[PDB]
């Protein structure tokens, strides 16, 4: 099928240039579709940035002045976004999508890539296991968790047992403080599954190219 | 230049009920071809926008028939028939007539369901964190409804408000409940100075708070 995937640095210093890439698979970008960039600011406000269609035709949002550029690499079936002189106001989640003349995008949207414009430094997270102090209600359920603390910038991805454990999972929104984020994730499973079965939280922090796997062990 | 308005939220809708979401444009979206260029999107937490309707009333491929669009040229409505827990999220309309192709501010669909008491779990700092000189005590308050809830931390019986950070999840897509995390962060030295740590939850579902604690 046709898939779009955004890629690029998740942190850019103010006044510098932001470059993102959207790799298209399953469909040629040399077609007459609006290969576009859209961004969503913290707060959820959505803004259309521009598009490139038929390999050589573009259109940009006037609000972006002359600092935006959309180009493509036909040989790699990728199109790009370049935004110069960024400020903290450009902090947002960037998405690529394929719009047709009628406004129909189908399910042709990327997963979105977070970009933070800040002078703060990149910091990998410390991952701590959250195991119950003693033995709660037996023959029932038990909640475990992982505390992902002190990282920058957002985001981190958290999964349990490499993704084989997804139900009963709650990963909370991160809280920012002193230029560092902290987040937690809880997972609830039958008192028969743990500690009988291993439960591990997998944390990834793209910005620091770091990955941590913390097994939850009884106190 | 075209501005589109939408209500921030909708009255809570019960599963099974149908609801209409509104969107109004400052200019007509009807084009010289007889078609009205208006899109309707649904975005779930952490998910990319999903197109539901384009050309004001044409359902996108694979979109449930429970979704339908109608309207004139300045007033549009998205009707969601027999709402399900899965439909929770924010609904955005987008005009596709002139540049820029501005989006509405979005309307969050809020589901209504039976009251549910939170499941409270408290966790002592891990040995790994204590080696860093820091000590975080975590409390999870899971699957409750309504979203309104209060959490209090007590150390050796005395309430502690400083160093507390809370985080709430969006409404769950499966059971329509909410969850919250509360973290009390202390230095290891301070944590070592006390014995009893308690997380107290006060929710509409009960007169008496739900207490969870441990002794260091
Ligand atoms: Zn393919
Ligand atoms: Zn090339
Ligand atoms: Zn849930
Ligand atoms: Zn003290």
């Amino acid at each position: 099928e046709v898939k779009l995937s955004e890629s690029g640095p998740g942190l850019v210093k103010p006044s510098q240039s932001l470059s993102l890439t959207c790799t298209v698979t399953g469909y040629s970008i040399t077609t007459n579709y609006a290969w576009t960039w859209i961004r969503q600011f913290p707060g959820n406000k959505l803004e259309w940035m521009g598009y490139i269609r038929s390999s050589v035709i573009t259109r940009y949002n006037p609000s972006l002045k002359s600092r935006i550029s959309i180009t493509q690499d036909t040989s790699k079936n990728q199109f790009f976004l370049q935004l110069n002189s960024v400020t903290t106001e450009d902090t947002a989640t960037y998405y690529c999508a394929r719009y047709d003349y009628y406004g129909n995008t189908g399910d042709y949207w990327g997963q979105g890539t977070s970009v933070t414009v800040s002078s703060a430094k990149t910091t990998p997270p410390s991952v701590y296991p959250l195991a119950p102090g003693t033995a709660a209600l037996k023959s029932s359920m038990v909640t475990l968790g992982c505390l992902v603390k002190g990282y920058f910038p957002e985001p981190v991805t958290v999964t349990w047992n490499s993704g084989s454990l997804s139900s009963g999972v709650h990963t909370f929104p991160a809280v920012l403080q002193s230029d560092l984020y902290t987040l937690t994730s809880s997972v609830t499973v039958p008192s028969s599954t743990w500690p009988s079965q291993t439960v591990t939280c997998n944390v990834a922090h793209p910005a620091s190219s770091t990955k941590v796997d913390k097994k939850i062990v009884p106190r | 230049d075209i501005v589109i308005t939408q209500d921030e939220l909708s009255n809570p809708v019960t599963s099974g009920e149908s609801v209409s979401i509104s969107c109004r444009s400052s200019r007509s979206l009807l084009y010289k071809d007889g078609r009205t260029y208006l899109n309707w999107f649904l975005q779930r937490p952490g998910q990319s926008p999903q197109l539901l309707i384009y050309l004001m009333s044409t359902r996108a491929s694979g979109v449930s028939d429970r979704f339908s669009g109608s309207g004139s040229g300045t007033d549009f409505t998205l009707e969601i028939s027999r709402v399900k827990a899965e439909d929770v999220g924010v609904y955005y309309c987008q005009q596709f007539v002139e540049y820029p192709f501005t989006f509405g501010s979005g309307t969050k669909l809020e589901i209504k369901r039976a009251d549910a008491a939170p499941t409270v779990s408290i966790f002592p700092p891990s040995s790994e964190q204590l080696t860093s000189g820091g000590a975080s005590v975590v409390c999870f308050l899971n699957n409750f409804y309504p979203k309104d809830i209060n959490v209090k931390w007590k150390i050796d019986g005395s309430e502690r408000q400083n160093g507390v950070l809370n985080s709430w999840t969006d409404q769950d897509s499966k059971d329509s409940t909410y969850s919250m995390s509360s973290t009390l962060t202390l230095t290891k030295d301070e944590y070592e100075r006390h014995n009893s740590y308690t997380c107290e939850a006060t929710h509409k579902t009960s007169t008496s708070p739900i207490v969870k604690s441990f002794n260091r």
